[PDB]
RNA sequence: GUCUGCUUAAUUGCGAUAACGAACGAGACCUUAACCUACUAAAUAGUGGUGCUAGCAUUUGCUGGUUAUCCACUUCUUAGAGGGACUAUCGGUUUCAAGCCGAUGGAAUUUGAGGCAAUAACAGGUCUGUGAUGCCCUUAGACGUUCUGGGCCGCACGCGCGCUACACUGACGGAGCCAGCGAGUCUAACCUUGGCCGAGAGGUCUUGGUAAUCUUGGAAACUCCGUCGUGCUGGGGAUAGAGCAUUGUAAUUAUUGCUCUUCAACGAGGAAUUCCUAGUAAGCGCAAGUCAUCAGCUUGCGUUGAUUACGUCCCUGCC
RNA sequence: UAGGGGAUCGAAGAUGAUCAGAUACCGUCGUAGUCUUAACCAUAAACUAUGCCGACUAGGGAUCGGGUGGUGUUUUUUUAAUGACCCACUCGGCACCUUACGAGAAAUCAAAGUCUUUGGGUUCUGGGGGGAGUAUGGUCGCAAGGCUGAAACUUAAAGGAAUUGACGGAAGGGCACCACCAGGAGUGGAGCCUGCGGCUUAAUUUGACUCAACACGGGGAAACUCACCAGGUCCAGACAC
RNA sequence: GCCAGCAGCCGCGGUAAUUCCAGCUCCAAUAGCGUAUAUUAAAGUUGUUGCAGUUAAAAAGCUCGUAGUUGAACUUUGGG
């Protein structure tokens, strides 16, 4: 086999960076396009670049595939980034839990603890 | 023979050449033979591409001693050429698309 | 063309740095080599030993031609490196550079009788590699350069002019010998005599003093 | 640099990398087999229409013959230009890298196949291809040249490469009755029909052909229709006796053939051990290479044409 | 060496196996010895194949033995107490990792470092390879044997580390039905083809012998071809003297 | 034509020997050259200056010791 090659991958993997947008999976619409872009030798070589690409946009959609991002996947990570609201505020169990041996340094260090704690295994 | 066997290489390389390796078989000041190899640039040994790119030669030397062979292999700049091909079969070259600006709203003219 | 690389390169092309004594003060690295081309031009080369090996293939014996190269001027500046390569014409060559990143001060000075214009070292130094032991010792005036052909060589380029020596120390090893001797002069500076103790007080690093030029 | 890994027909490629980028090999390229109802032309290819025409029907039909009766054609058949396929299109399968399955369209396992085939060589072979050739020997009682006769074809036997056959899934016979690679005479006898003579093997008159123009559109496995009936036969075709032919100055250690009879083993092949993944394994032929002939070999083709995988490192072998 | 002990192993000895031989490897038995008392011998790859004293260089993280400190971890019993524990520190080990500023022929070495810049203290040893740790004397021992230790003669290398051109009947990976599966048609059997062994002969011309010799020099030769003979000839012996 | 012979050692010589025998030709010393012996430097391959002892040839099997050999520091500096 059927086992892909560099020249090919590393020609689709360079391409896939810029042209994700023209970008497709009917691969017979890339084939044409993949000439206007690359400056390829051959007809055979060219039909094995786009074959690979279509093996990217058929799995991209399905999810986050690897070591390749194209200004479109990277802005859905500043949009997916963020989250939990409210931040940490205990009322419900108010007093925040503070080992009960957690009183000595901070009696020897501050101002206000609204604390939770283990009277003695 | 060592010295010329850099005007060969360097005289060739100066002349916008892609690559040149140079076999020197025969006998030397030895009695048991050798060969000697040299070189510059990258060089192919397989297909068409030899047929088309590089080229040979063998120029029989009728020393005293005993007889030699010389073998040169130039390589040609795919660009400097016109002969058919302008690259290898390998070389896949890419544009750095265009720098576009987004939307506005609608907008139209009257001609 | 030169061209450059790293924060350190760019600076010296421009010439925001001047002398080699900036660079051993803050004690920088050095990767590019032109970095001491622009600076020290005085510099001259010398080839000590061109020997064949060997890594012995299935119907043959491979060879290279270790060279080993020493560089410098007169004034307290030695250079040293060892790039095998195949054929001489990489092998010396990108020896000559190998040495140049390894330029290293020295710290010519007095025997006794202070007088006027350094001829000998400051102090006793020693060096060690595998077997060889070198005991450089400061000798009075033009006494001489007391040693093997090669050591003399090193030590000329590095003036320095006069100094007793001694070995141990298999010094049919031209290569492990120089390795060593070198690692001693480069170590005059790595020896507190009273005349330093007066505490000097730290300048400021080039790496954020000309921070902006240093980048695009 | 030339590598842990995954990758392939492949140092074939992604990727890992104080290693960066190139040369040769491989692949690219050349041969041929496929495809083009688009082009370009064909009394050395064939169509209808056209008569002239020879039969059956009579129904206008059906079956012809015609290197010109004319023309018109160019699917066909040739063959130049040309084009055209890239594993393509989704779907999976993976580092969603190089790659690998599958189904659709398609004429179409590297499209099939050869051929060119680095690096270093081996004291493999060859002076018995040489007027290529070192140095020894031969130089007229030559080992040089040439007319004869036999000799390399001599057998108790040892070792390889091969032909037919142990059957009724065949041997004999009528009657159907089908290609492709060639070749070929000139300064002289290469192919030969046709029409006779011969049971036949052939003989010949005479014919064409320097050839898509002639012999040349008729090859065998087979469908036909059966006799043979489980009889070493009506499988087997050994070895023999003569004649008759067809070449060859010489037919003897019968070159081949025919005409009819002698009717040898072997009744599916031990210790071994090969070659083979598709029109492929193998069998039925034939044209060439010898050549005056004598093929049970070398090459090349097609006409029928399947099993069995489409994977491993158990082995050998080599990396 | 003389008493005691004498399970097991087990030279020696015997054996059966394997094998061309096998006095060895493999198997089963087996004195002696292994064990101990008392007395000998003093050698070893007695091995870090690295003399000891010292003093100084550069990082670590373990561990054994101590000791010091932390309202340190559990023990819970009431708090302690110790003790185990944790960590901090140290001195002394027994090593190890990592660098190389040094050293080296290198492989490697915190010592083989501080050595041509040659010197802290001192005891042994070697000066090419063999002859040979023999012959000799001298000596310790009962003996085995030790320590001491020649020369004549002979000889241009013997050796150390390391290198891939290569090599292995060592490991780890690939690739091919000239390698196996899955199988088909077979070769080897014979009736016969030829071709290479060989005996024969007037002569039975001649290359070729594991894959790379065997219907192969396009070798299908009645003359010829033609190299074997058994024989007939004629020279197709230039050039100069 | 692996026989003569040369060659201090590496080595030539087994049909075209840069080594032998000899011709020409050249090179070195030169009224003086070679040759053998002994010694020197070369020899840091006897060594105090200056060696080697991880495996090259060498750290004793390990410890105690009478000689031998080395042996912490401190006893007036400074100033006039």
């Amino acid at each position: 086999g059927r086992v892909r090659t560099k020249t090919v991958k590393r020609a689709s993997k360079a391409l896939i960076e810029r042209y994700y947008p023209k970008l497709t999976l009917d691969f017979q619409t890339n084939k044409r396009l993949c000439d206007e872009i690359a400056t390829i030798q051959s007809k055979r070589l060219r039909n094995k670049i786009a074959g690979y690409t279509t093996h990217l946009m058929k799995r991209i959609q399905k999810g986050p595939v690897r070591g390749i991002s194209f200004k479109l996947q990277e802005e859905e990570r500043e949009r997916k980034d963020q989250y939990v609201p409210e931040v940490k505020a205990a009322r419900s169990n108010g007093v925040l839990n503070v080992d009960n041996q957690t009183s000595d340094l901070v009696k020897s260090l501050g101002l206000k603890l609204p604390l939770s704690v283990i009277n003695v295994s | 023979i060592r010295r010329a066997a850099y005007g060969v290489v360097r005289y060739v390389m100066e002349s916008g050449a892609k690559g040149c390796e140079v076999v020197v078989s025969g006998k030397l000041r030895a009695a048991r033979a050798k060969a000697m190899k040299f070189a510059d640039g990258f060089l192919i040994h397989s297909g068409q591409p030899v047929n088309d790119f590089i080229d040979t030669a063998t120029r029989h030397v009728l020393m005293r001693q005993g007889v030699l062979g010389i073998k040169v292999k130039i390589m040609r700049d795919p660009a400097k050429s016109r002969t058919g091909p302008k690259a290898l079969p390998d070389a896949v070259t890419i544009i750095e698309p265009k720098e576009e600006e987004p939307i506005l709203a609608p907008s139209v003219k009257d001609y | 063309g030169w061209v450059p690389v790293t924060k350190l390169g760019r600076l010296v092309k421009a010439g925001k740095i001047t002398t080699i004594e900036e660079i051993f003060l803050h004690s920088l690295p050095v990767k590019e080599f032109q970095i001491i081309d622009t600076l020290l031009p005085g510099l001259q080369d010398e080839v000590m030993n061109i020997k064949p090996v060997q890594k012995q293939t299935r119907a043959g014996q491979r060879t290279r031609f270790k060279a080993v190269v020493v560089v410098g001027d007169s004034n307290g500046h030695v250079g040293l490196g060892i790039k095998t390569a195949k054929e001489v014409a990489g092998a010396i060559r990108a020896g000559i550079i190998i040495a140049k990143l390894s330029v290293i001060p020295i710290r010519r000075g007095y025997w006794g009788t202070n007088l006027g214009q350094p001829h000998s070292l400051a102090t006793k130094t020693t060096g060690k590699c595998g077997s060889v032991t070198v005991r450089l010792i400061p000798a009075p005036r033009g006494s001489g350069i007391v040693a093997s052909p090669a050591v003399k060589k090193l030590l000329q380029l590095a003036g320095v002019e006069d100094v007793y020596t001694q070995s141990n120390g298999k010094t049919r090893t031209l290569e492990n010998t120089l390795k060593a001797a070198f690692v001693a002069i480069g170590n005059t500076y790595g020896f507190l005599t009273p005349n330093l103790w007066a505490e000097q007080p730290l300048p400021v690093s080039p790496l954020d003093i000309y921070s902006d030029e240093a980048s695009a």
